[PDB]
Order: structure tokens, then sequence, then C-alpha cells
């Protein structure tokens, strides 16, 4: 994906420069299309992340993540909700399966520093499923 | 529990009659003319009349209104809720609802209302499953109707599998004189037109709030629909358990759901107008329009109604952009806009002449209404996630769908 | 669009122009619009309604709609001032007493914003008697001068001779027409 | 095209809730 290739360094960028603590409306982009991120998907994201660097490591902001999923949905025409995670205090899973990104403590569950870790048992396991049985269906 | 069911004319004449308990004389019909005519006359005319002990309750169609007579303590909800079916029906199979095809379909029509309904109480309101058996050009009533699946007859085959959706979005906003919104709701229509083989098991998906809320991702832009209506076709157990919406789209369109729910965001029209009506000399319309939505959003066919003076003439308009023209019949100023980018702002300055005579009577304050239609925009932020087309044989589906937003109740209150 | 009828009709003569005839009672209006329609002192009967005439000179048809002093009739010239596009009044020098009078007409219907256009027209009627006053002592009494965006022209024209109406047209072509 | 917004196809479901 050049796209996603080229938008990488810059939301690395945007990401390093937000601190890690105006338009109205919702346009849509006429055809394109719009559905929920797929565990194929996550984990083709994660491996790029994982690749490239800038995510793992990371330290986990609010603003950091809202613009990496607006980011990602721009690109791809994914739902900035599957980059859900599980609550703390602790590790948080992700919340949609296949992802192989993760929060874990850098040191109440908000103020805990967490950081991006890749894990690659994610992808396989229901860590997030498992903990939470009823948020999964 | 109606007793007989009649289709009257502008002059009262009674088109066609079809009576379903016959409790009632036919001659009561004659009587309703004349209450209908002192009901409206003296302020009292209503939908439901009463001759004595038959009631009359109908409701006016586009050319005859639909009275069925009645006698006992039958329930009012379900005559307009017949006369309702009936009307969809006739809709359906006529495209016009006139006398020209009353007196012309009237073979067809009887076969229609004998079937609809038998004893006061129908029992197949479906236009499409119903013209499977009725026909003005028969065989064995088909198993849909007997089946519990009476909105999605079998055997449907098509050479494509495509079903196009339509979020049509209803912009009401009743703003006062004053300035402020009083009404502002917001109702959604998820109007699909299924056209698909076989009978697929539609399963809507979308980001609803308490759908994030239970599934535990109540974070991210979730639409919180007050009131969440679905069709027939839509099961409202499932709906109960966990907000599944699982049903079978019929073939064709048709309304699935329809959400419905408060809006507190401002308005995505700014309207400044001002009156500078002189006494009987002359009048201004300093009337700006500020574009409050999205700029990469453009209104299509915007049509801001302008009430002018019911007596003015002779008048001038000076405007910046958009085609205004009044018109004698509505008496107003039609403030046509053809496209209307977001945050545009436009403004008007009316002049009228007006007679030195003033009016004998008051005509009121009518309320100025926009009528923008700017598609490929939500307001409420709902967006579509999933539909699961399920099929039995197996096929690969091609669902559609389009977000329209248009200009609902949004009238706004003169000064 | 071509305008080539319209240059045709302007090389020989195409404005006409309107005016009004406005005053109290006994003021001369009835006599002066006889006098610049025919030409001759005629006398009538007290105008319980109104008299409309028009008056060519210059190649212009100036339209007189003349309008009674009456107590009963004052309120009612509000129905002239649409499409109005002149107004001439006629002062009465004659009447100390109703001098006030007419002085308060002209200031209310001087009140009204559709009639912001009209030029005034102050015409010095009755003269012919030694009690009447000059051209700017009737003007100074009734404040012409005060009158903010209004061009006022007063002229002293005598009903029995009728001289001076020449220049009372003169001056309303003048400020009328606003070419060669 | 379309008046009123260009038609977008659907997905199948919420693939991230799996
Ligand atoms: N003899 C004489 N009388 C004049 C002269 N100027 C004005 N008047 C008086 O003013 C009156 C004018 O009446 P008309 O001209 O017929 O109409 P009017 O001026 O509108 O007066 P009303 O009809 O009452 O509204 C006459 O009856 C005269 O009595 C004048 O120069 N000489
Ligand atoms: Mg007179």
């Amino acid at each position: 994906s050049k796209s996603s290739v080229i938008g990488w360094p810059a939301v690395r960028e945007r990401m390093r420069r937000a601190e890690p603590a105006e338009e109205v409306g919702f346009p849509v982009t006429p055809q394109v299309p719009l559905r929920p991120m797929t565990y194929k998907a996550a984990v083709d994201l994660s491996h790029f992340l994982k690749e490239k660097g800038g995510l793992e490591g990371l330290i986990h902001s609010q603003r950091r993540q809202d613009i990496l999923d607006l980011w990602i949905y721009h690109t791809q025409g994914y739902f900035p909700d599957w980059q859900n995670y599980t609550p703390g205090p602790g590790v948080r899973y992700p919340l949609t399966f296949g992802w192989c990104y993760k929060l874990v403590p850098v040191e109440d569950p908000e103020r805990e520093v967490l950081e991006w870790r890749f894990d690659s048992r994610l992808a396989f396991h229901h860590v997030a499923r498992e903990l939470h049985p009823e948020y999964f269906k | 529990s109606a007793s007989a069911v009649y289709v009257l004319d502008l002059k009262g004449k009674v088109l066609i009659c079809r009576n379903y308990r016959g409790d009632v004389d036919m001659s009561e019909v004659e009587h309703f003319m004349p209450i209908l005519m002192e009901k409206e006359e003296e302020g009292m005319l209503s939908p439901i009349l009463a001759h004595g002990g038959v009631r009359f309750m109908w409701i006016k169609h586009n050319n005859l209104y639909l009275v069925a007579t009645s006698k006992k303590n039958a329930c009012v909800s379900l005559v307009f809720s017949f006369l309702y079916k009936v009307v969809q029906v006739f809709s359906e199979y006529f495209k016009e609802l006139e006398e020209e095809s009353i007196r012309d379909n009237f073979v067809i029509i009887y076969e229609l209302l004998d079937e609809l309904m038998d004893f006061g109480y129908p029992q197949t309101t479906d236009s499409k499953i119903l013209q499977e058996y009725i026909t003005q050009e028969a065989p064995r009533p088909p198993a849909t109707v007997t089946n519990a699946v009476s909105w999605r007859s079998e055997g449907i085959k098509y050479r494509k599998n495509e079903v196009f959706l339509d979020v049509i979005e209803a912009v009401n906003l009743l703003v006062s004189a004053n300035g402020n919104v009083l009404r502002s709701e917001i109702v959604g229509s998820i109007k699909m037109r299924v056209f698909l083989s076989g009978m697929p098991e539609l399963r809507l998906g979308l980001n609803d709030k308490v759908l994030f809320d239970n599934t535990g991702r109540g974070k991210s832009k979730s639409v919180e629909l007050e009131d969440v209506k679905f069709h027939q076709c839509v099961r409202l157990s499932r709906f109960e358990n966990d907000r599944t919406i699982s049903f079978i789209p019929p073939d064709g369109e048709f309304e699935l759901m329809s959400y419905r729910l408060n809006t507190h965001v401002k308005p995505l029209i700014w309207i400044e107008s001002v009156i500078e009506k002189h006494s009987h000399s002359r009048i201004e319309y300093m009337v700006k329009a500020k574009s409050q939505f999205k700029r990469r959003s453009t209104a299509n066919n915007v049509e801001i109604h302008i009430p002018v003076p019911n007596d003015a003439d002779s008048p001038k308009f000076k405007t910046t952009v958009g085609s205004v023209k009044w018109v004698p019949e509505n008496s107003e100023i039609v403030w046509s806009v053809k496209s209307f980018p977001g945050g545009k702002e436009y403004l008007m300055r009316a002049h009228f002449g007006l007679p030195s005579v003033e009016a004998e009577d008051k005509e009121g304050k009518p309320p100025i209404s926009v009528k923008f239609e700017i598609p490929y925009f939500t307001t409420s932020g709902i967006q579509v996630r999933y539909l699961k087309i399920i099929e039995k044989s197996g096929y690969q589906a091609l669902p559609w769908v389009r977000y329209i937003t248009q200009n609902g109740d949004y009238q706004l209150r003169t000064q | 669009g071509n305008i080539f009828a319209n240059l045709f009709k302007g090389l020989f003569g195409k404005k006409e122009m309107r005016i009004l005839m406005v005053g109290l009672d006994a003021a001369g209006k009835t006599t002066i619009l006889y006098k610049l329609k025919l030409g001759e002192i005629v006398t009538t009967i007290p105008t319980i309604g109104f008299n409309v005439e028009t008056v060519e000179y210059k190649n212009i048809s100036f339209t007189v709609w003349d309008v009674g002093g009456q107590d009963k009739i004052r309120p009612l010239w509000r129905h002239y001032f649409q499409n109005t596009q002149g107004l001439i009044f006629v002062v009465d020098s004659n009447d100390r007493e109703r001098v006030n009078e007419a002085r308060e007409e002209l200031m209310r219907m001087l009140a009204e914003d559709e009639l912001r256009d009209a030029v005034l027209l102050v015409f010095a009627n009755k003269q012919d008697l030694p009690n009447a006053m000059n051209a700017a002592e009737i003007t100074d009494k009734l404040g012409l001068h005060s009158l903010r965006h209004r061009n006022w022209y007063i002229q002293a024209t005598c009903a029995t001779s009728g001289d001076g109406l020449y220049e009372g047209l003169d001056w309303l072509s003048n400020q009328l027409r606003n070419q060669k | 095209d379309r008046k009123g917004g260009s038609y977008s196809q659907a997905a199948g479901s919420d693939s991230a809730q799996s």
C-alpha cells in the first residue's frame, strides 16, 4: 500500500508532536466503502506498524489514538471503533480480534501511564473476548 | 369493527361502497355530506363523523374521502389503519388517486375490497402479496399469506442481487419569532429497495449508541435514536434481546427502520430576516441566510419560502445568490437556490408595493419554510456498519445505500 | 435587448411626467387648474371630491389631480400618494387663521415615508390683494428651508392674471428633467 | 450519479466485533 506507507510517516510525526497527556458536519466520501476493520486487515496493519515502527513503545494518548484512527479510516475506509482497549487497571487487550497492538503500564486506570506494545499472540488468542465475554456477545 | 367501507367524491357522490357488517343502512351516506358541511362551516368538522347512532369515521384522500360507517364501539385506530392499508394498496395498484380510476378500475376494485376485509376484519394488506391473487388483466392463493412470512414471496429469482438503501434525513426545526428554536426533531428514514433471489434474511448492523454501549465501544460516534421503529419484516424479539435487527427484506422498495431522536445541534441554515413594512406605503425584506452546515456539503435545490404580503403588488427583489420568485397562488417569496455550498451567505433586500386601503380582516403570520435538500450529509452521525445477507442457496450480495439530507419541518416563525 | 424604439421616441419627446394638486378649499386650486388647462377663470362650486386633468407643455403631459381642502377630505390625500411622482402645494395667504392649519396639513403630508421623492412645489395663490405677503415671508413662516432632503420652490401666481405660471412650469420641468 | 448522494456499498457485519 503506497498510500498507507506515505501516510505512516506523517501519522507517526503527528502522533509524536501531540503530547501524551472547529468544523461541523460529517462529510462522507462519495462511493468510498465504509465497514468495520477485519481481523486480517487488523493483523496486516499491526504487522506494518511493527515493521515501520513508531507505534511500539509510544506513549498511549487519547489524541494520538484518535488521530491514528482517523488516518486509518481516511486511508482505508474502516470505522474508528475497532481500535478499542480493554478496561484497566493493568494490561489492556485490543477489543477487535486480530489486532497485534496492546497497552501496558510504563511506571485509577485513567491516570496510569500506558504505552503501545506489539503482541503477536493477540491475533491468535481472543484475550479481550475472554476477559469480557458480555462485550463480545 | 367497520360496518361498510365506502368511497365518496368531491361532490358527495359515493364512487364505490363495500358493506362489511350490514348493520347500517346504505341511505345514511346521504346525510354525511350535510353533516360534514355543517361541521366545517362551524369549525366542528372532524374525520370521525356521527350520524345519530352510526359514526362515519374516514380520512380525506387525494380526490375522495374514504368514509367508513360504523355503529358499535369499534376501534377507530383499527379503522384508520385499514383505511391507510387500502390507500397504500390502491397507490401500489393505481399510480394516481383520482376519480378517473374509480370509475375505470371497478372490476378489480370490487375484488380487492372483497378480499381485503371480511366482516369488517381485514386479513391481507400486502400489495405485493395481493398482486398474485387479484389482477385486473384466478389461481390458488399463494402460500405466503398462509405462511408466517407474509411480506416475502418465495421462489423469486433475479439475475443479480442488488439492494439499494436510502438513509433519508428529515431536518425539522421549530424556530420561534424570538429567534430561538423550540422543536428541533430529526427523524431518520432507512428505505431500501430489495431486489435479490430467494428469501434472504437481512441482518442490518449500524453504530448504534445502545449497541456500542452493550458491546463496550460507547466512545466513538454513535447515533442515539430516541425512537427506533422497525418494519413488519423486522423481528421485535431480536431487537428487544440484544438490539439484533434480523428480518427478511421484501421484494421492492419498503420502509425497514425509521429512527427518531431529538437534535441539540445548531441549525445547518441560519436565516436573518427583517420586515421594514411601512404603514400602507412600502415594505422591506432584509433576509440574510447563513449556511451553518459543513462546507463540503452542498444543499441541492434550496427553497426558502418567505411569506410576503397577501396584497403586495409591484415587487422588486434585491438579492445576492439564488432565484427569488413571488407566486401569487402561494402569496410568498420563493427563495429558490439551485446549489448552496456549505457556509454560504445569501442576503436579500425585498421591496414591494402596498395598497392605501387597509385589509378588511387579518391574515395571520405564516412561518418561513426552508426546503434545503443536501445529499451525502449525515447530521446525526449514524453510519451503517454491516448488512448480513444470508441465503440458503448461497450467493454474494452487493448491497448499496445512500444518505440524503433534506429539510423536514424546518419552519421559522415570523415576527 | 434593443432600445432603438425608445431612442426614436426620445428624439422627438417621450417623457410626460405627473403632478399633484393639493391645498385648502377656496385656495384657487380649481381656478389655477382651469387656467393651466384652458386659460380662463372658471367659477365652480366647492370641490366635494377631486378634479383630474392633464396639461401638455414642452412635450411633457403634466397630469394634475386636484384635491380639495375639506375637513372630511383632508385625510384622503393618502389615496393619491400611491403611484405619485409630483406634488404642488397651494398656499392661502388671504386667511391668516387658516395659515396655521395649512402649515400643519403640509407638515402632516410631508411626514409620510412613501412620499419622499416628490419635490416641494409651493404656489403663492391669491396674489391679487394688498394683504398678501411676499414669496419669502410665507416660506419663512412655514419653514420650507427646514425640509431636509426636500426641494421646495416658492412661486407667486395671480389667479385673475395668470402671471408666473410659465416660470413655475419651467422650474418644475427643470427639477423633474435633468437633461438638455 | 444520482441526486441526494451517490449510492455506497454496505458491509456485511461488525468485523471488529467478531
Ligand atoms: N376674485 C378672485 N377670487 C379668487 C382668486 N384666487 C382665489 N380666489 C377664490 O378661491 C376660490 C377658488 O375656487 P376653485 O378654484 O374653483 O377651486 P379650489 O381652489 O380648489 O377651492 P375649493 O373648490 O373650495 O376646494 C374662488 O371661489 C375664489 O373665491 C383671485 O385671484 N380672484
Ligand atoms: Mg377646486
